[PDB]
DNA sequence: GATTTTATGCCTGATTCT
DNA sequence: AATCACCCGCACAGATTT
DNA sequence: AGAATCAGGCATAA
DNA sequence: AAATCTGTGCGGGT
């Protein structure tokens, strides 16, 4: 019942796969070679046995299906992990965040029953594809969305792109490659600050010069400074705030501050650059994009992509400009679950000996996965959400952004 | 094959689910009470005009285009979620208008999508009022394709109004309904007063407001739930004993049930705990229940006394109920617990925060079409030179280059011009060169292909009036809208009238009545 | 109450339900090829507007719309005559392009409704080409509401590239498929000259030819069919015997099965055969096709032959089919037993057809624009009392009356208005009280309406001009409309064009191969 | 077995129904009078027992079930018509083709398993509706398209519709309702017949006069009938047809060759008339609906329509805003099957006892039926389709004229 | 057009231990 | 998420009776 | 006699 | 040992 047997009777070449959804299992049967291959399809979620007792988990159906399937025993002085069927077991749940849920439950089940098992290392857990890319000859597969961000980098700078300045000059890949990767980077770490000033001050900064504290003192050109920011936030200004400044002598060197009034008609007291904030590191290497990002751009530019020109005055127009002339010819697939895949595609991305990619699971310690287990399968709320409250938002502000 | 530790794959796995869990699916919001897939399929039937005086459409139509478009989850709990907004006894107020069989208060349950139809209330374009004039944020959908707002920019108090009730990874909600009246008066006391204590609030609002019509019983829990968050109350069902003489026998009549109960299960419950001998002085059982009202009928032995009898089905039976007031929600990005002045606050600064992007919209859309009006009438005041000039054209560049380099007369248009000095209208991003100077326009680019777009049919004086009238008319809704923001009270007077208007729209009646012990 | 015979209900009843199958589920139009559930498919998903080269869409979506506005039936038939229609192994062309698990050769299964994507296919655009321009006929779906055409205007000989196979109440249908090109040299053979005669046309299509590239083993059937109507044919599978030496091993390797067989079925009856004793000399059985063709390999014993083996299987076995032609069709909504002359002239009548009413609505469509035109090329060359009526006057609608009351005189203009074919750019509709009348020209309602339309870029010389080109542009198109409705050679010359187009786009090669016995 | 058995006991009033499908079962269950009727759905169409072999009969379910449910006996030594139970039944098909088939097929069991059920008279066909109209306050149930027919007519003429000519005549009812009639009539005797001649033919020779043959020669009055006739017809086309004509003699009488052509360059080449065109009767009825319908509108003509007065001539167009009328106020819904039904209207239309409608079956001859029954329900293909080919369109091509 | 049983938290009533 | 158990005509093995 | 344990209901997801 | 009888599958419908 719901279990497609292999050919293979030795139990050292055989392998078993736990697909979820039916409609998966079902094309899986198709796309598997029949010799040493088995399926076992999950209707959906299954018991939790850390909660449950030991009768209702010989009650369940797909628990006893799972445990009739493996072939070894239950409990103790009948359980015999000598007797086992299918060495190899492969998870390969979805990628969604129910399918991270089921494996945390199939994990569960596994370690408190057969420790053994997990132990010996005949647990794995497979990665299958999440994005498909076709440029007419080419096709492949992507996962995630770092490689889709990487793969996307690489066909902007691919051939072609031969900036010019002001007449005829080259940077010719690597240079615009590592100018256009620190970029990247900066914004990746100015996305992570938004809370805590607003993403168009930070934006700013990068083009005006360098504060240079060192030699600032009590010149009074900070006054100056922070006039010219202002004017230049409103001149391009086009959501109705509005920008003041204000500035003090508290110590030797001169203090100064903004205040934004926003559409929300409430005023924020200050978002002052303190001595902590000129002396941090992200304005250093902001400073420092900065000093390559003035204005090198002359009166007459563009971007020499392959086959096309179009005049530029600013470098995120000529990125945008590449990016959206590379997306011309290019056609993205996304797979919303397993049941989107035909046969050929799961057999030759998930299936196969020969081009699959799998995890082993492996235990480090034993003390600290036993508490970590009862801490979060238990039947206690309380400690698990403090366990959840403690990893929230506040653990997650990391200050290296690095 | 790569190793992986099994605690770091269970923590991070754990961890992940449990956070979209909570962010995503359980908790409401607190500035309009709505979780995500609410919110999703409210916004794809205003997407499809499916609006509340129209032709209603198949209930599959709506659920495959949320399904399709916003919402990548299955289509049974969709479908659930569409069917419980529609039953008259679940919410106070219905959010969609159905047609079909959508269950009954018996135990009965819905047809399939095939059969059934539905459009949108009437009380439901109040929650997404002003949804154009760029009132809210946008946000992305899964695939990076589609736009959904982030919140709803809400006229109604939804959250106590509606309730709700749910449950996530370490922590659940559950609040009752209110009644719209009370909520909007006690609204209005806070911004009359920003220092009013609960016991001034708790005057406007006695308690709940059950659709069922139920009894509460007891007074401490409602206190108490509203101070701190947290509270136990009791409902009681309606029921009397009735005497005709005659035989002397008297006889049990229910009329209502307490809130979330199924009146077969009731039934049946009572008919077991009468067949073994538990329960003493009943005799026959009936529900003439039909069309005109619920009436449950007990008849009860000779010797039998109606209200000691009546007093053990309470202890008994399920006629009286224990509601749990727990009020959990989001306020902003993370879950924590509220109590009823928060929840006001909140509502108020939401509609402060609405209103204020509503006026600079309606603002920037009002002077940038009195710019081109102002060049159309100096176009007309001077058509023979311009046609004149047009004439001689080789190509449209040519003409439109030749009208932006030459300054042309006000003429006797200027005298409306006195009116609309002082740089009032004049939109902001424009440079002061263009403009009058001298008595003399200078027109720009824009200007210049607008007067090219001049049908002849507006050579009439008709025409050439109501564009006067029209400047007239935007000169003054220009001043209104910078009075508007030019002082915090207007403000307030503007959010109380709206409040008032709303209330005599949609004000209604009380039905659950409080009594102590 | 009121009896009734068994004999004339029973009569009744199973006459309707006959008559209701015959013409309604079961037999294609002779003219394209198609049966009602195919076309209602196709004119679905082109209303939609669900191209070639645009994004998928799912499949629950057209089935949805199928039902609910045209095809009143059951949603498992449509989903699977859907599926059919995807699956290169089944039709020839394939005419909806899919993705998904729509199945493989073995004849495993195919996703539901959920799991799968659709959109029309490139050749599938040819069969509705000129459908909007009133070329067939339309009528009314199941309750008065909706309109589908009769029959599509198709540009393929669909019936005989695709065939079909149907079975109703006392008859069936059964055509194999054919090859385009071939198809379509015989076609332009015909129209060379009507006289010709079946063993002419046999020169240019020889026989059937299957997807799968199967064997004909035998050339006598054919020609039966061809000239009749009626006829059998063998399709026999290719193998071929290769040895390697070393200890005189013979194996066999089987590439092309025959057409409408599974693989796994096969494969299951050859292993039932040897397990029980009933073909001798066979050790052993096994497949290796992935991805790059079909192989499946059978061992022999050392003390055996190979040759005769594979007799006995073609002999036993499902490697060796028969296939039955019978061509059956609607001709007039009767059944009709054809050949394939019948075909080629009913497909060369239909062209006729379609290509005469296309031709009449674009000399319609010319023949209005036309006359717009001029009544604007009027307008222009009188700038100046026109522009002084529309001032002076108060309404739009007296400067309308105004322009229609007096003539207005040529002018310059005159010489290209005299220079048509007399009526040639007249349309029929018109009054002579209109039109250029002798040295002057009158306006009517909606000329005036148009003139009060035009803009001032118009005043410039590029603009002027333009309007005169497509004049002429115009009176040329009428010219050659009007030839080709004159004359009955120009017609064929079109359709010629037309077919040999098509061939050069959708030509391709052979597969199966034909030999005696 | 899906069998909703009733409370009386007594085999003389209780009833049984068949119905098709699920739906329809489950609401004939809700809506059924519980005391004296039962339900006993099918799912689809049933075996034929008139092929079958007598042992798969009883192997299929759904015979089974009933040959349980009626419970009597099957085959001889044991079938018992005495012991019956049910006495009425029903069978209460959908109202389309397959339920005509399974109508059929139900028949056919029970005449040849069970004559005498069906000689007694204990078999009944129900007869629900099809449309359903509404008009405010009046509204009802309609079954079958000519009784539609019927009522849109008569609600077409419902009062007023006075016609008035020239300066004051009144059909007054009787008059406008028979002519009406008869041209509906005549309208229907074309259609019949719109296969062998064109529709604006026939359409125009009611207006033009009589042959008139006794003056018929073959010079200087042959010719004039038929050029009248083109010219009328040429004049009123929008499809750019032609219409052309010759005539020829053959000793006896001048026949008339009319030949027209329309979107092909090719050509029928003959519509012939000749003596036995004129001697049919259906010209002679059309000769005399065509006295009546002549050109009696004068240049002042209109009908004295509610709050309504349309003076217009081609009195076609008169009747087409005369239905427009009548449906101003006019809603019509058409069932699409016995789901579409809810359970009061499903009571109210057919199961109630003082307001239902149906069909007793009788046999009138054994030998006739029994022939009847092997030629359609037979396993001989040639019988049944010489059977279908006669009784095609070509004996409905009924010659009668009348 | 109809077809299973689980996770997640808080409250009740009913039954089982000492 | 694909499967239930029949109607319609035609051709062809493997299995019973003459 | 009174703590301790075991079921069922509620609303969005496999 | 020749002649009947008995099943299976193809594609649109309850
Ligand atoms: C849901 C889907 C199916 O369809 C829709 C619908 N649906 C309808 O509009 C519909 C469909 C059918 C009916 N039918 C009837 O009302 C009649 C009533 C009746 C009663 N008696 N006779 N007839 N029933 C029938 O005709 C019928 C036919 C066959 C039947 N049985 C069998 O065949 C059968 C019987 C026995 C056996 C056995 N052994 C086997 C079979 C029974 N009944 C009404 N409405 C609507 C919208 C959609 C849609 O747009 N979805 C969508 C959009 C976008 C997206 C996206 O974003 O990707 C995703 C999704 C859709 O997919
Ligand atoms: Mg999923
Ligand atoms: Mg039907």
């Amino acid at each position: 019942g719901k279990l497609a047997d292999c050919q293979e009777r030795d139990p050292a070449l055989s392998e078993l796969y736990l697909v979820e959804g039916d409609s998966a299992g079902g094309s899986a049967k198709q796309g598997r070679n029949r010799k040493n291959q088995a399926i076992l399809p999950l209707k959906g979620k299954i018991l939790n046995v850390e909660k449950a007792r030991f009768d209702k988990m010989l009650s369940s159906q797909e628990v006893a299906t799972l445990i009739t399937a493996l072939g070894c025993g239950i409990g103790r002085d009948e359980y015999n992990p000598d007797k086992l069927r299918y060495h190899s077991i492969i998870i390969m749940t979805d990628a969604d965040v129910d399918g991270s849920h089921i494996r945390t439950l199939l994990l569960t089940f596994f370690y408190r029953q057969m420790p053994e098992i997990v132990e010996r290392g005949h647990v794995y857990i497979a990665q299958p594809p999440l994005y498909k890319v076709k440029k007419g000859k080419q096709e492949q597969y992507i996962k995630d969305d770092e490689a889709m961000d990487q793969y996307q980098i690489s066909i902007a700078l691919d051939g072609a792109t031969l900036h010019t300045n002001a007449s005829a000059p080259a940077l010719a890949g690597e240079a615009l490659e590592k100018l256009v990767s620190e970029y990247n980077a900066t914004q990746k770490m100015i996305n992570r600050m938004e809370r805590r000033y607003p993403k168009a001050m930070l934006k700013e900064l990068i083009y005006q010069p360098t504060l240079t504290e060192a030699d600032l003192s009590d010149e009074q050109t900070v006054t100056r400074w922070v006039n010219a920011l202002v004017s230049e936030l409103n001149d391009k200004e086009q959501h109705g705030s509005q920008w003041k400044f204000d500035v003090h002598t508290n110590a030797e060197q001169n203090l100064f501050e903004p205040i934004v009034r926003v559409r929300t008609h409430g005023v924020d007291t200050d978002y002052p650059l303190d001595h902590e904030f000129i002396t941090g590191g992200e304005y250093r290497r902001i400073c420092t994009l900065g000093e390559k990002l003035r204005g090198l751009l002359e009166e007459d530019a563009f971007i020499e992509r392959g086959e096309r020109r179009q005049p530029v005055a600013s470098f995120e127009q000529a990125l945008d400009w590449l990016v959206k002339e590379s997306r011309r010819g290019l056609s993205i697939q996304r797979y919303k679950g397993l049941g989107e895949m035909n046969p050929e595609q799961l057999w030759e991305t998930t299936m196969d000996p020969e081009s699959r990619r799998m995890l082993r699971v492996t235990v480090k310690d034993a003390i600290a996965a036993d508490q970590l287990f009862t801490t979060l399968m238990g039947d206690a709320v309380e400690p698990r959400r403090a366990f959840i409250e403690e990893n929230a938002l506040k653990a997650a502000n990391i200050d290296i952004e690095n | 094959i790569t190793p992986v530790n099994i605690e770091e794959e269970l923590k991070s796995s754990y961890l992940d689910y449990a956070m979209s869990v909570i962010v995503g699916r359980a908790l409401p919001d607190v500035r309009d009470g709505l979780k995500p897939v609410h919110r999703r399929v409210l916004y794809a039937m205003n997407v499809l005009g499916n609006d509340w005086n129209k032709a209603y459409k198949k209930s599959a139509r709506v659920v495959g285009d949320v399904i399709g478009k916003y919402h990548p989850h299955g289509d049974s709990a969709v479908y659930d979620t569409i069917v419980r907004m529609a039953q008259p006894f679940s919410l106070r107020y219905m959010l969609v208008d159905g047609q079909g069989n959508f269950g009954s208060i018996d135990g009965d349950s819905a047809a399939a999508m095939r059969y059934t139809e539905i459009r949108l209330a009437k009380i439901a374009h109040e929650l997404m009022a002003d949804l154009e004039k760029e009132t809210v944020d946008f946000v992305d959908n899964y695939d990076g394709t589609e736009k959904i707002p982030d919140v709803m920019p809400t006229k109604i108090p939804n959250l106590l109004v509606n309730g709700s009730s749910g449950i996530a990874v370490g922590m659940a909600t559950n609040i009752p309904p209110h009644n719209l009246t009370e909520v909007i008066n006690g609204c209005l006391a806070y911004i009359d007063d920003e220092d009013i204590s609960i016991e001034g609030l708790m005057e406007h609002i006695p308690g709940p407001d059950f659709p069922t019509a139920a009894i509460i019983n007891g007074r401490r829990g409602i206190e108490e739930a509203y101070r701190t968050g947290r509270g136990k109350v009791y409902i009681r069902a309606r029921a009397e004993v009735e005497v005709d003489a005659k035989t002397g026998r008297e006889t049990i009549i229910v009329h209502e049930i307490p809130y979330q109960v199924n009146k077969a299960r009731l039934i049946e419950k009572i008919a077991e705990l009468v067949k073994e001998k538990r329960v003493e002085g009943i005799s026959a059982l009936r529900d003439e229940s039909d069309k005109d009202g619920m009436r449950i009928v007990i008849e009860v032995k000779r010797d039998a006394v109606g209200e000691v009898v009546l007093n053990n089905l309470y202890s008994q039976t399920q006629l009286q109920v224990s509601f749990g007031i727990n009020m959990v929600a989001l306020h902003h990005g993370q879950p924590k617990i509220m109590n009823l002045k928060d929840i006001i606050a909140a509502f108020v600064r939401h509609r402060r925060e609405v209103v204020t992007r509503r006026t600079i919209f309606e603002l920037r859309k009002a002077r940038d079409r009195a710019h081109i009006l102002e060049a159309l009438a100096v176009a007309l005041a001077n058509i023979d030179p311009i046609i004149e000039l047009i004439r001689h054209a080789p190509t449209p560049a040519e003409a439109k280059t030749a009208l932006v380099a030459n300054p042309w007369q006000l003429g006797n248009v200027a005298a409306m011009l006195e009116r609309a000095g002082d740089d009032a209208a004049r939109p902001e991003w424009l440079e002061p060169e263009f403009g009058v100077r001298d008595g003399l326009y200078y027109l720009t680019e824009q200007q210049a292909q607008a007067i090219l777009d001049l049908r002849l049919q507006k050579l009439t004086g008709l025409e050439h009036e109501k564009l006067l009238d029209e400047y007239k008319e935007l000169l003054d809704q220009i001043a209104e809208l910078l009075r508007i923001l030019g002082s915090a009270d207007r403000l307030m007077e503007v959010i109380r009238e709206e409040l008032e208007l709303v209330r005599e729209q949609f004000g209604d009646k009380r039905r659950t009545e409080i009594t102590a012990n």
